[PDB]
RNA sequence: GGUGAAGAGACAUGAGAGGUGUAGAAUAAGUGGGAGGCCCCCGGCGCCCCCCCGGUGUCCCCGCGAGGGGCCCGGGGCGGGGUCCGCCGGCCCUGCGGGCCGCCGGUGAAAUACCACUACUCUGAUCGUUUUUUCACUGACCCGGUGAGGCGGGGGGGCGAG
RNA sequence: CGCGACCUCAGAUCAGACGUGGCGACCCGCUGAAUUUAAGCAUAUUAGUCAGCGGAGGAGAAGAAACUAACCAGGAUUCCCU
């Protein structure tokens, strides 16, 4: 479920990535706080690949 | 197919290299039973002679338990780590090679937990580690250290990328070999 | 040189954007300018600019201001040393019924005042007008006590349907302390008005001229 | 601390060791008993965390339980009474499957007293618990 | 669909050496692409070749 | 609850580029403007690669010479090639010591004798991820039979056959 | 092949220990209906109750807060008044 959301953030439709995380984990608090951790890791991936 | 962190557990050492490792260790094994007691009793008697007690220097020795080994690895006080490859729950030391990669601590995967057990009075020991050794043996250590780290640390990339198993049984190997032989043999069947 | 490629991404730091633009050879003057993409940037329809900025130095392009009048700017013209004229004939800086022949824009900035708001092409005339940009409305200046404002070329951001404007962030010879303030005082409003949906995956590009305009995060 | 690493590992999932070593129990509970002694707590993390010490006198019995609802046992499934007390499909038992397992192992082995239990696998129609037991 | 006569090619024909014509003629068939490799369905075919042309 | 192989699909990455019209002489270069960019051939300086030896202070030879000397410092000079990155000078910042209708004169696309911010995707399509189409794979699952008795490869191999 | 470890896994009239079974007044965990009441009747009520099962003790379960609160704040469990 993390990898799927990471791919959906790769295509960058955050309003669907959030819905995916919510419908699986449950609480909008947790989905909001978890999309941040999925980003800032995808960001690290791209940043260290272009490096 | 075993995962990468499990398939790392199958490129164990070369036998003769392990033999140098063990012959090194057997001058370093800790104190076993009926030795402990005699040394301690003699030390109690040296107390009245002011030349030895329980608190006095012990030359460098082994560090066996997983908790102790991981503690001193994450404090970077380890110069060599050995790992028994066949451990009952693999999750005990699945992480360990990654830790050694993180902190540059040389580490090797030996066959058998029984040998590490024989390295003490106990029956088995998941890992052992040299922190420091007698200087006269430091070079002999360092040569084996280089031989180990050449193969287990610098290629952590391919190790973690590795996959395993997936090897199809000989029955099906022959069964597919029939049709591969047939197609290779009669290829170019049409005038094409 | 026939190079347009900025293959960089390019991340170094948020405020260290002053240490990577300095690719200097041009013994002429290098218009080290600034621009940004068009994807999800509607050239005219639903998205456009109004933001303000102030540079320090006039680059190679002529960044000077003059008449109109539209009072207090008659006095500004007579003080900033340009002949001033109200309506007599639209022959100051036009492109068709002109007086002199310099660069088609003849300058890179002309502000407004508050008698009417479409009188710029009627007083000094076209230029940016002929190029399809409008220097007559939304100038955000009146400058009755500021001439150093125009000789440091107080300027703006403004839409265009071709691609966009392109506004300079300094030169290489002048320090990078200039460029850092200029970028971080110009594109803060650009980040505000273009980072609402477009999340800035690619970068804001610097027209760092002489054959290598690039970008920096 | 090694047990910190082990803890974090068990907390995470999506590694196949569960699939590998769950069959190692599904086969053997059908070769040998569905209730049998293990010689070592497979999760020395969780056993110790619940309270365990490998001092002599401590046992663990790993035991299988069959999962599902609980169909109400009556002949031909039509229960006499007012029609809110019908219903035999969707009924749900009132104790944790972990608790059912614990009591099964306890009642099987007298002279051994329970201390706690924990989860080791869950196939499709089962649950693979294990119980820590003291020899009092 | 795709023109069915696409990948059928004229496999050659031959007689016994005891006759007087060895290159009798030709016959079309498709090659190995699916599960119907050509020679498999090619063996068992039989022609009608007469003395009055051979 | 898994595997492979092929066909239909989306896309993120990804090395390589952009000519021709409706006002004029080129393409008046997705666009920005430079009436002058030098792609700086360039004195050569900022200065890299030999010699020259102040600290003949370093010393492989070494163990004792005797020097080829390898070396590290630091040095009053391009011995010689120079856009090997890049600041002054001189010139048509070299259309004529390459090079490019004049942008501004075509009321235009933002005009392009020039710096050139962008990318229209088609550039090898690697290379990943994913939706589907079928074909097959067996290791969970199930099915039988037996006192779990010659299973799959091979070979000697003997029989004869051609 | 042979030897030797560890691991798994076995039998034993092996050495020493231990459990079942009863009582059930009170306690604990499950299961748990219908008469009856609504003037009829099914939701409800009777009731998480009688019947059923398992398990103990001198008492058992509880118990030191993932608590109450909203105040100028209290502060494990149980029992009585309220």
């Amino acid at each position: 479920y993390e990898r799927r959301a990471m791919e959906l953030l790769k295509v960058s439709k955050d309003k669907r990535a959030l819905k995916f995380i919510k419908k699986r984990v449950g609480t909008h608090i947790r989905a909001k706080r978890k999309r941040e951790e999925l980003s800032s890791v995808l960001a690290a991936m791209r940043k260290a690949a272009a490096k | 197919k075993v995962p990468p962190a499990i398939n790392q557990f199958t490129q164990a050492l070369d036998r003769q290299t392990a033999t140098q490792l063990l012959k090194l260790a057997h001058k370093y094994r800790p104190e076993t039973k009926q030795e402990k007691k005699q040394r301690l009793l003699a030390r109690a008697e040296k107390k009245a002679a002011g030349k030895g007690d329980v608190p006095t220097k012990r030359p460098p020795v082994l560090r066996a338990g997983v908790n102790t080994v991981t503690t001193l690895v994450e404090n970077k006080k380890a110069q060599l780590v050995v790992i028994a490859h066949d451990v009952d729950p693999i999750e005990l030391v699945v992480f360990l090679p990654a830790l050694c990669r993180k902190m540059g601590v040389p580490y090797c995967i030996i066959k058998g937990k029984a040998r590490l057990g024989r390295l003490v009075h106990r029956k088995t020991c998941t890992t052992v580690a040299f922190t420091q050794v007698n200087s006269e043996d430091k070079g002999a250590l360092a040569k084996l250290v280089e031989a180990i780290r050449t193969n287990y640390n610098d290629r952590y990339d391919e190790i973690r990328r590795h996959w395993g198993g997936n090897v199809l049984g000989p029955k099906s190997v022959a069964r597919i070999a029939k049709l591969e032989k047939a197609k290779a043999k009669e290829l170019a069947t049409k005038l094409g | 040189m026939s190079s347009k490629v900025s293959r960089d991404t390019l991340y170094e730091a948020v405020r260290e954007v002053l240490h990577g633009n300095q690719r200097k050879r041009r013994k002429f003057l290098e218009t080290v300018e600034l621009q940004i993409s068009l994807k999800n940037y509607d050239p005219q329809k639903d998205k456009r600019f109004s933001g303000t900025v102030r540079l320090k130095s006039t680059p190679r392009p002529k960044f000077s201001v003059c008449v109109l009048g539209d009072q207090q700017h008659c006095d500004e013209a007579k003080a900033v040393d340009i002949p001033h004229m109200d309506i007599e004939a639209l022959k100051k800086l036009n492109k068709n019924k002109k007086l002199v022949k310099k660069l088609a824009k003849k300058y890179d900035a002309f502000l407004a005042s508050e008698s009417l708001i479409k009188q710029i092409p009627r007083i000094l005339g076209p230029g940016l007008n002929k190029a399809g940009k409008f220097p007559s409305l939304l100038t955000h200046n009146e400058n009755m006590v500021a001439k150093v404002d125009e000789v440091k070329s107080t300027i703006k951001f403004q839409m265009k349907k071709v691609l966009c404007l392109a506004v300079a962030v300094g030169h290489v010879k002048m320090t990078d302390d200039e460029l850092v303030y200029n970028i971080h005082l110009a594109v803060n409003f650009l980040v505000s008005l273009l980072k609402k949906n477009w999340q800035n995956v690619r970068a804001l590009y610097i027209k760092s001229t002489m054959g290598k305009p690039q970008r920096l995060y | 601390g090694a047990y910190k690493y082990i803890q974090e590992l068990w907390r995470k999932k999506q590694s196949d060791v569960m699939r590998f070593l769950l069959r190692v129990r599904c086969w053997q509970y059908r070769q040998l008993s569905a209730l049998h002694r293990a010689p070592r707590p497979t999760r020395p993390d969780k056993a110790r965390r619940l309270g365990y010490k490998a001092k002599q006198g401590y046992v663990i019995y790993r035991i299988r339980v069959r999962r599902g609802g609980r169909k109400r046992p009556v002949p031909k499934g039509a229960t006499y009474g007012k029609p809110v007390h019908h219903g035999v499909n969707q009924l749900k038992f009132a104790r944790s499957l972990q608790s059912v397992a614990e009591e099964r192992a306890g009642r099987h082995c007298g002279a051994l007293r329970v201390l706690n239990s924990y989860w080791v696998g869950e196939d499709s129609t089962y649950k693979f618990f294990e119980v820590i037991l003291i020899d009092p | 669909v795709v023109d069915p006569f696409s990948k059928k090619d004229w496999y050659d024909v031959k007689a016994p050496a005891m006759f007087n014509i060895r290159n009798i003629g030709k016959t079309l068939v498709t090659r190995t692409q699916g599960t119907k490799i050509a020679s498999d369905g090619l063996k068992g075919r039989v022609f009608e070749v007469s003395l009055a042309d051979l």
